[PDB]
């Protein structure tokens, strides 16, 4: 299974409740129909759980290494926040709450275009607000191809494995030359013979250009003017620049905005992607060595800029009688983008609010504050009072200069559309086999909804033991030691890509807290208190390293600290300085959870609570899965190889069955293979 | 003009720092009530309702320049604005500015700026021989500080106006 | 600076900042009186002054309710001159008068106050307690608020907070009470409720204004630092760089960041987006939290001779306020009103060991006042004078009139 999956969040038209947005009940009073108080926690590990000290960080050859974080007595310090975002993004899911945190996703993403796609391209010069077309002698076929086998569209200037400088050319300069039509395979072009700077005088028509290897002379001879296209020594078996042949033959297209905006994220995805890259210091591709940086990627931000006079490639078809331009393209196998941004897959129901008259329930319940606007609200819940019980809480896996290297982090990549994309608004999987333009398609397509990280069910005894051993190496009842970096080579892989941990809080240790609520609605108690009274073996995401296996927890209300009441309640309770009862909640709880439940089942569609697709999706997550297939990221060996090669999974796959990431209700394991 | 030894120029030179701090005050205050000037003077920008920078990134620099007790403690000034820019995080929040960094490092290293902005003629608020030199130096960093409080706050204050 | 809090979003209200100079705490300035008696003694009213001078009963100033004002006296000296006589005329002409010895006189009668409740509440943060710092520091964005404190620094929570968090838990209970809705109206408007319009004030507006009976101190930290070491703090740059040393220095551990951080805490918080699981970068903050800082008792004053003027000499509308009071400080000590920045953000709920009610020419039926308390339900009270308290309370919930008529 992949360490993540999604609960759908379902566009919320027509919710008409609780459930719905609402503005909130506020701060002034207790309100006598809704109930505030003190809710006691017991919070149990189940497995590790990681609270580092980013205050503490030790950084040795950009390695970072975090002790535990500890409060003024010296035992772990579980930050009220941590379990305030691991509650309050449980909630919002059970709730099918607004998304709290969704920023920055109104670009379109990139991913590479196929090879194929490259053929299809003509060399471009923007020229004021037309892109300009330069097919050169060739002329554009219907498919944007070169029609009939007449040669490439732009000359090839011989630029790396035979070398024709001037009378060597950089990219942009306005050149005349003779070129020379060579053939290969299936294919002709231009090969430049030799060149000079357009003022300058090319000299007489050069004799038959010797057979390069299998590039065949032709004879036919002709000078051109030109602008040199040139991109670095970019990939290994480049050996030619491109002049784009000015001289012959030209098509002037308008360029629209959308073009310029593509091209801009497009050009800003090469450069962000390769931002780590070149700070490092590195001079070519993450997998791709004595290649060099492409033009684009090393280019500032006035590359992003697509200003008068700069060249492109226009992936260009003549559908309805007109050269349609698509899209502008730095390269001629290049990235592109999809089709839609992911802020247009996501309804404006489940937007983060703007409004406090669209307030969703965990907005109520946790507070808000308007992003894109004025507007904010105080949250109706308090986590306070984080209290560790044990008191060896930690473990140092020997001494306190020891360390676990933790296995990679990397960041999420949406990009892949087969895990994030859905195929609807309520949040189904893509469909398997379909080719990857396929995502980010359509705007009625939707996004796959609140990313979660099921508990790892099944892990053996002393997988977490004396971490420091590597065991990755070796199956044990079939698991793999996920959380563990590999040795390489005998070394501990300590470098930027991963994190150390000088010790975690050990599984079994009890933390206790508080939750503090306001004017709680039943629905919205009944939801808080469904997630502190789940069943046996379901167990919440807490902390880092949650992909890992790390941060189960078990979480379960201590019913004599817990004094819930409503605003009735406590006007009894104000009513007198004398000790008054205080209303069991224990009667009550029953019938506010139930109150949530016949809410979600109203309000979305379903002849039973358990069978709403958010609530059966959440609960596998806190539950895990039964098929007892480990959890692990993809890759193509079934032990972690000490490499970080897992790519050549999904690029298997992407060859392969072209799986999506299964639905989190339908519990699907991947293949090992998707061949 | 009093000659420098007499004996009551103490007590003019008590009359000569209320007239400049009045006028210094009054003026600073007139310069931070337009989004024009404030601009002007430290970059900083209304963007129909939210301001360029933070007001968090203004508390700081203001909390900064509250050390500025004479030109010689400028360093501490121009040092906060270095470690600022040095990053790219801190940077950017400025960025946005009209060019406010670099105008905040000329306020604070150029001893002339500050009385450009002010444009105060001095000449009817001293009696003292030399007594200009003396109270601009003696005045410099109050003016200063006077006139980037001003405009902080009526930054804040139109702030405000725009999301009230 | 400040801001007001709407009492039904929970939030600064929009038009309510404000911003106060003031001179920091242990300035001193003279006690510049003269004198003239025509009888031979002192006034008894002036050596009561004197007394309540070197007791710090006099507060000077603005803000008195909320923060500021109080003062003490020291050194005093006390010269006469017999203006009456030729020695007494020459000896102020020449000869700077006769002593008097101040602790004759000041055994030799009672001291006597108008009426008041001193509350000392001992109280620790349970979770990391902070007012924010207006600016954001360089490693650090929130930081605590300190302030000036003879020739150290000490991190404050200004009496402002404190004041009106109480307030607003004094609405709240009322308004409960009462059932009463503050969601329409204004903040002005969400302020004006009774009982709480005598212990907190209202504003001055043509009136209906007056000052709070009720006075809260600025509380400052036990520890202090010297003002080069908390800018060397403030000016740090780098998380794991130079505010290492910084904070080392600061909380009085320069060799041990263990024992630093058990003391200010660097914490980071990050934003997680909920489609991708990522860091919402750009929603990364750092807050500097004072986990360890022990703080001095939360001194508050009740002005017992004020409510008696709001309510006309009867003790017996002091029931009511009394009873709101003691409610107040009862939610206090059970941990529900959390005081600072970031309350529902993992800063802000104290533990209250003890509250000291410490009143002066208290009445008699208020005199089982006089208490010290670590029950946090007020059981220490005796539990005739809290159901005497009880009665009226419940009495003035029947009908929730102003008392003030």
């Amino acid at each position: 299974h992949n360490p993540y999956n999604f609960v759908p969040a379902l566009p919320r038209d027509g919710i008409t409740g609780d459930l719905g947005d609402c503005a909130p009940a506020g701060h002034s009073y207790y309100h006598g129909d809704k109930y505030s108080g003190r809710i006691a926690v017991k919070l149990t590990t189940v497995t590790p759980l990681l609270i580092p000290d980013a205050s503490k960080e030790e950084i040795n050859n950009n390695h970072k290494t975090y002790p535990v974080r500890i409060g003024k007595d010296g035992k772990p310090y579980l930050p009220p926040t941590s379990i305030k975002g691991m509650l309050r993004s449980a909630y919002e899911a059970v709730t099918n709450s607004r998304l709290a945190v969704f920023e920055d996703h109104d670009s379109r993403l990139a991913y590479r275009m196929p090879a194929t796609m490259g053929l299809q391209m003509v060399p471009a010069r923007i020229e004021g607000d037309n892109i300009v077309l330069y097919p050169g002698t060739s002329r554009i076929g219907n498919n944007g191809r070169p029609a009939n086998n007449d040669p490439m569209y732009a000359a090839w200037l011989p630029y790396y494995q035979n070398r024709i400088a001037y009378d060597m050319a950089e990219h942009g300069d306005h050149v005349r030359f003779w070129a020379e039509r060579y053939t290969r395979g299936n294919f002709c072009y231009w090969r430049v013979r030799q060149i000079a700077r357009h003022n300058q005088n090319l000299g007489n028509r050069p004799e038959r250009g010797r057979n390069y290897g299998q590039h065949h002379s032709t004879g036919v001879i002709e000078q051109f003017e030109g602008f040199v296209y040139k991109t670095n020594k970019n990939i290994g078996n480049k050996h030619d620049e491109r002049v784009f042949i000015i001289d012959r033959e030209s098509i002037e297209i308008p360029l629209s905005r959308d073009l310029r905006r593509k091209w801009r994220e497009l050009i800003t995805s090469y450069q962000e992607i390769h931002k780590k890259e070149v700070d490092r210091g590195d001079t070519g591709p993450s997998a791709v060595n004595g290649a060099v940086w492409s033009r684009q990627i090393i280019a500032d931000e006035s590359e992003r800029n697509l200003s008068d006079g700069t060249l492109c490639y226009a992936h260009v078809k003549k559908e309805d009688g007109q050269y349609k331009i698509l899209n502008l393209y730095p390269v001629m196998i290049t990235r592109g983008l999809y089709e839609i941004a992911p802020v247009d897959l996501l309804d404006e129901t489940l937007k983060p609010a703007t409004d406090k008259k669209q307030l969703s329930p965990a907005d109520r319940v946790f507070g808000w504050v308007n992003q894109r606007g004025n507007g904010c609200y105080k949250g109706q819940l308090r986590i306070h009072s984080v209290t560790c019980q044990h008191d060896d809480a930690i473990d140092d896996f020997g001494n306190q200069n020891f360390s676990v290297p933790l296995a990679i982090l990397g960041q999420p990549k949406p990009e892949q559309a087969r895990f994030y994309c859905a195929d609807d608004r309520k949040g189904i999987p893509l469909e398997d086999g379909y080719d990857r333009d396929d995502g980010y398609s359509d705007s009625e397509q939707g996004l796959r909804g609140r990313k979660v990280y099921p508990h790892h069910k099944g892990l053996p005894n002393g997988y977490w033991s004396n971490p420091t051993e590597d065991r990755s190496q070796q199956a044990i009842q079939g698991h793999y030691q996920e959380y563990r970096r590999p040795k390489k080579d005998g070394l501990e892989q300590r470098d930027d890509q991963n994190r150390s941990v000088k010790g975690w809080v050990k599984p079994l240790t009890e933390f206790t807290f508080e939750i503090d609520v306001t004017n709680l609605s039943e629905v919205e108690l009944g939801a808080l208190l469904w997630l502190l009274t789940l069943p046996d073996l379901h167990f919440h995401r807490l902390g880092g390293g949650k992909p890992l296996g790390f941060g189960s927890v078990r979480l379960d209300i201590d019913p004599d600290k817990t004094d819930l009441r409503n605003g009735a309640g406590w006007r009894d309770y104000y009513g007198s300085l004398l000790e008054t009862s205080q209303p069991d909640f224990t009667t009550l709880i029953s019938q506010w959870i139930n109150a949530f439940q016949t809410a979600v089942k109203e309000e979305y569609g379903s002849s039973s609570f358990d069978q709403v697709t958010f609530i059966k999706a959440s609960g596998q997550s806190l539950q895990g899965f039964h098929d007892n297939a480990s959890i692990h990221y993809p890759r193509s060996t079934p032990e972690p190889k000490p490499d970080g090669e897992a790519f050549k999974w999904f690029v298997a796959n992407e060859k392969g069955r072209r799986l999506a990431l299964p639905a989190l209700e339908k519990s699907q394991s991947f293949p090992i293979k998707p061949s | 003009p009093l000659p420098t030894n007499h004996p009551t120029q103490d007590y003019a030179r008590l009359i000569e720092k209320a007239a400049w701090r009045e006028a210094i005050q009054n003026k600073a205050l007139a310069l931070a009530s337009s989004r024009a000037k404030r601009e002007e003077i430290l970059g900083i920008k209304i963007m129909g309702k939210d301001s360029q920078p933070t007001m968090t990134q203004l508390g700081g620099f203001r909390s900064v320049l509250k050390r500025l007790h004479s030109r010689n403690n400028r360093d501490i000034v121009t040092g906060y604005l270095t470690a600022l820019e040095q990053v790219s995080n801190r940077k950017e929040k400025w960025s946005n500015t009209s060019q406010g960094l670099t105008k905040i490092r000329n306020l604070v290293t150029q001893e002339n700026l500050i009385w450009n902005h002010l444009d105060i003629d001095f000449s009817p608020l001293t009696i003292t021989q030399n007594g200009v030199n003396q109270l601009k130096s003696e005045l410099w960093a109050e003016a200063v500080r006077t006139l980037v409080d001003a405009i902080i706050r009526g930054h804040k204050r139109d702030l405000e106006k725009a999301q009230e | 600076e400040g801001v007001g809090i709407d009492r039904h979003f929970g939030t600064a209200a929009n038009g309510f900042k404000y911003s106060r100079a003031v001179i920091p705490k242990g300035s001193k300035f003279k006690l510049p009186l003269t004198f003239d008696s025509q009888d031979d003694g002192l006034p008894n009213a002036l050596i009561q002054l004197l007394c309540a001078l070197e007791a710090g009963d006099i507060r000077l100033g603005a803000a008195k309710t909320r923060g500021l004002g109080r003062i003490k006296l020291d050194d005093l000296k006390l010269k006469s001159f017999a203006l009456d006589k030729p020695e007494g005329i020459f000896s102020a002409l020449l000869d700077q008068g006769k002593k008097l010895d101040w602790n004759q006189l000041k055994a030799n009668v009672t001291y006597q106050s108008p009426p008041y409740l001193g509350i000392s509440i001992t109280w620790n943060p349970k979770d990391p307690v902070m007012v924010k710092a207006e600016g954001d520091g360089l490693a650090i964005d929130i930081l605590p608020l300190v302030s000036q404190v003879g020739s150290d620094v000490r991190f404050v929570i200004p009496g402002s907070s404190i004041k009106g968090i109480l307030r607003t838990q004094a609405e709240r209970i009322i308004r409960t009470i009462c059932q009463s809705n503050g969601s329409e109206k204004n903040f002005l408007e969400q302020l004006r409720i009774n009982l709480v319009n005598e212990l907190f004030g209202s504003a001055s507006l043509s009136d209906l204004g007056k000052i709070g009976a009720l006075a809260v101190n600025d509380c400052f930290s036990s520890l202090s630092m010297t003002p080069d070491q908390w800018k060397a703090v403030e000016n740090a740059t780098e998380m794991t760089g130079n505010l290492q040393p910084a904070l080392k220095q600061a909380t009085g551990y320069p060799n041990n960041i263990s024992q630093a951080y058990k003391v200010l805490q660097p914490a980071m918080h990050v934003a997680v987006d909920r489609w991708t699981g990522g860091a919402a970068e750009g929603m990364l903050y750092s807050v500097l939290e004072p986990i360890g800082v022990t703080w001095e008792p939360i001194q508050v004053h009740l002005d017992i001779a004020r409510l008696k003027n709001y309510y006309h000499g009867k003790e017996e509308k002091l029931k009511p306020a009394i009873a709101l009071l003691l409610l107040v400080l009862r939610d206090l000590a059970n941990k529900k009103i959390p005081v600072g920045y970031g309350t529902n953000r993992g800063m802000g709920t104290i533990t209250v060991s003890q509250i000291t009610l410490n009143g002066k020419a208290l009445p008699t039926e208020l005199e089982p006042l006089n208490k010290t308390m670590t029950c946090p339900n007020l059981t220490d009270l005796d539990e005739a004078f809290r159901q005497d308290l009880s009665t009226a309370w419940k009495e003035w919930i029947a009908d929730p009139i102003d008392l003030c008529q």
